[PDB]
């Protein structure tokens, strides 16, 4: 359909396949295929349990991958349950994904900065860290070893900086792995995103089954304070008569503007007001033949 | 063709045939589709 | 939807609701009731 | 009209009426009001008194007196004294009164600056080309006998309700409705208006009609094609908004009022069909023959012949004998109509009380 919709669908499919397990992928692909889904429809499609979908819905709601709609409807049997509708807010979802990956790369840069700090020291007995600044204030009179404040034990060296390049390697091993994500957001930032909602998502849903208990029609409430074309093929012989018909209308236009008979002439002298060629043409046709032979549930309705 | 207005709740399209005339029922869910 | 504008990156989301959002009278012409039509529009 | 034709902001415009009394706060602007409120000698309200003090204490550069023919009245004369205005322009259409005080407007407002030539405007299509006419309705034998043995006040009612005038009005309504014309039938007598409207099945508008019913009837007259005839009393003579009409039938009138005659003619002079070639509006003054209605009718027509209009007499209508239904054709029906017309003439003690 819309190519930008395809790009955001592939982006949402990619982020769940990488950083999330298989059940999360199944839930998000169910929502991306059938754009409007309820709890019963999701359970029927996935054959999933109520307790099984708990952590999955919690994690996709915590990352704003799935938005929830709390609309309740009125089925004919009046045994209505407050069904939740799972859908996707496309600009909210892509903004959440962008913010999450930006915070991840910022945290990785901060971890690289922390590992770029020197090794420091750690006491194996009391399990306490000591920076290189406070190690020098704790060295012995022999100027040979750094002694602990409490245990009075020689400090062993940590590895802050030995694995720092490894973090950079981890940085590298993230970036190509996040390369299809950033390339997708280029076309997203260069194009316009239509902000969808529950009413917008109802224009592109896919029916999960024939008999769905959840009704997709929106029910508004009062008090909540949160043309046709026709052508005429004419043989140009009747059309002249049609002009004559227009002449008839013109004659009517002469009657509408006609001066009344009492206005055009004086009414004084009148009394006061008070209480056969067909056989001939057949013979010509026979003569034509002779000459040719010789020479050769009910509601309101509106008609639209 | 009998069609339902947007003010009504149920969307349904009635078809009338010619020669007993045949009548068909076509109900829909979305107003743009109608 | 708007903190991205603070950090320069373009947000695809329009700002949500949370930021900034909200006789009959008598008739004298009783002889021809049902003949006159209502005109609430021109 | 001020906010449409010229570049005047609504914040410079103020209205002094009963509902609206807020004035413009700028150093200059426009204020529009009525003769009655400005010249009200009665105990007016405090807000209206403050607005009147604002009008009197402000030196105005221009006053526009619409319908200046009512200025020569008793205290409508004083509106030029209570308002200090440098220039006074009186706009009118009917500059005649039955008394001589219409000659006092040169003393009140100023000299008569411009006369519009109504034939010159009609021949250029600016106003409609009306065909003024006066239908002579003869009074019947039993009606004219009662006309002579009666006082003038009852005579006034009795010459209106002659059955020949009913037949003439019905025939003219039918003929001009077949032509597709919007018709206004004027009659100052309220009882005659109601009787004609009930007999002919047409809406009637008079003083006691509610405002919403008047608006509904006028909207049906403007748009619904089944309502092409409206019966109007002296409400239509004065300044009320009406749809465009091309035919007028004057059943009765207020004595020899030339102003009312020209005001009635002015309600068919602005028709939309003036651009159509050969279009003519129609003005009928149905009068009872050999009555005092002839005298008053000639007096009213005396102003329009000064403008140039020629009232052609109509003593015969072609289609009198061949119309399907004639109102009061049988002699017994006419006798019943005649006898119907003749029949017309301490917070605790407060609860116990
Ligand atoms: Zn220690």
């Amino acid at each position: 359909d819309r190519p930008i919709d395809d790009i955001v669908k592939n982006l949402l499919k990619f982020v769940v396949r990488g950083f999330y397990g298989g059940s999360f992928v199944l839930v998000l692909d169910a929502i991306l295929f059938h754009s409007v889904l309820a709890e019963d429809d999701l359970k029927q499609l996935l054959s999933i349990n109520k307790t099984e979908l708990g952590p999955l819905i919690a994690r996709l709601r915590s990352d704003r991958l799935i938005s929830i709609h709390k609309q309740r409807e009125y089925p004919p049997n009046s045994k209505s349950v407050e069904r939740v509708y799972y859908y996707v807010k496309y600009p909210h979802a892509i903004d959440a994904i962008k913010w999450k990956v930006h915070q991840v790369v910022q945290r990785l840069k901060d971890d690289l900065d922390k590992n770029s700090e020197p090794n420091g020291y750690m006491c194996p007995i009391c399990l306490t860290k000591y920076t290189q600044l406070e190690a020098v204030q704790l060295l012995n009179f022999d100027r040979t070893e750094f002694l602990c404040s409490l245990c009075d034990e020689p400090l062993v060296e940590d590895d802050s900086g030995k694995k720092n390049k490894e973090k950079q390697d981890k940085l590298n091993r993230l970036m190509d792995q996040i390369q299809p994500i950033i390339d997708s957001l280029k076309k997203i930032d260069d194009s316009r995103i239509e902000e969808n909602t529950f009413e917008i998502a109802l224009a592109r849903l896919i029916p999960p089954q024939n008999q769905s208990h959840a009704a997709y029609t929106y029910n508004p409430k009062k008090g909540s304070t949160m043309a046709t074309l026709h052508i005429n093929i004419t043989t140009a012989s009747d059309e002249v008569a049609q002009r004559e018909l227009q002449e008839r209308q013109a004659e009517e236009k002469r009657k509408q503007n006609a001066v009344p008979e009492w206005h055009k002439q004086s009414t004084i002298g009148k009394t006061a007001l008070g209480r056969e060629e067909r056989e001939n043409e057949k013979t010509l046709n026979d003569y034509y033949a002779a000459l040719a032979k010789k020479q050769a549930l009910e509601d309101e309705f509106e008609d639209v | 063709l009998q069609a339902t207005p947007a003010s009504s709740e149920k969307m349904m399209l009635r078809l009338i045939g010619k020669v007993k005339p045949q009548r068909h029922m076509f109900s829909f869910n979305n107003r743009t589709v109608m | 939807p708007r903190k991205l504008q603070d950090l320069g990156l373009k947000p695809a989301s329009v700002d949500p609701a949370t930021i900034k959002r909200q006789r009959k009278g008598k008739i004298t012409n009783t002889h021809m009731t049902g003949i006159l039509k209502d005109y609430s529009h021109r | 009209q001020f906010l449409q034709w010229c570049t005047l902001q609504p914040e410079n415009c103020a209205v002094f009426t009963s509902d609206n009394k807020e004035m413009f706060q700028t150093e200059s602007g426009l204020v529009v009001s009525t003769y009655s409120m400005v010249a009200n000698t009665r105990n007016r309200s405090h807000d209206s008194q403050k607005v009147m003090d604002f009008l009197t204490g402000r030196e105005w550069g221009f006053i526009i007196l619409d319908e200046v023919h009512v200025v020569p009245a008793a205290m409508f004369r004083r509106v030029v004294s209570t308002i200090a205005a440098h220039a006074k322009l009186g706009l009118t259409a009917t500059l005649v009164r039955e008394d001589d005080k219409i000659g006092d407007l040169n003393f009140l407002i100023g000299p008569k600056l411009y006369e519009a030539n109504w034939m010159e405007l009609s021949q250029k299509g600016h106003i409609a080309n009306v065909q003024c006419a006066e239908v002579w309705c003869p009074m019947t034998a039993e009606f004219y006998q009662e006309y002579l043995r009666e006082t003038a006040r009852k005579r006034m009612l009795l010459y209106i309700m002659n059955p020949t005038k009913f037949q003439a009005c019905q025939f003219l309504i039918q003929y001009h409705e077949r032509r597709g014309d919007k018709i206004i039938v004027f009659s100052d007598n309220v009882y005659a208006l109601q009787e004609y409207a009930l007999k002919m099945g047409k809406p009637f508008i008079y003083g006691s009609t509610p405002q919403q019913e008047r608006m509904n009837i006028l909207q049906n007259f403007q748009y619904n094609d089944q309502i092409n005839t409206i019966f109007l009393s002296k409400v239509g003579d004065t300044s009320i908004d009406l749809p465009e009409a091309t035919c007028l039938i004057q059943i009765s009138s207020h004595y020899g009022s030339r102003r009312q005659e020209a005001q009635r003619l002015g309600r068919i002079l602005r028709a939309k069909r003036r651009n159509d070639e050969g279009f003519n509006a129609f003005f009928y003054s149905l009068v009872s023959k050999d009555t005092q209605e002839m005298y008053y009718s000639t007096k009213r027509q005396a102003f329009l012949v000064d403008q140039g209009y020629a009232f052609k007499v109509i003593t015969h209508l072609h289609g009198m004998e061949n119309i399907p239904n004639l109102a009061y054709a049988s002699p017994r029906e006419r006798r019943e109509l005649l006898q119907e017309v003749l029949l017309k003439n301490h917070p605790l003690i407060r609860k116990m009380y």
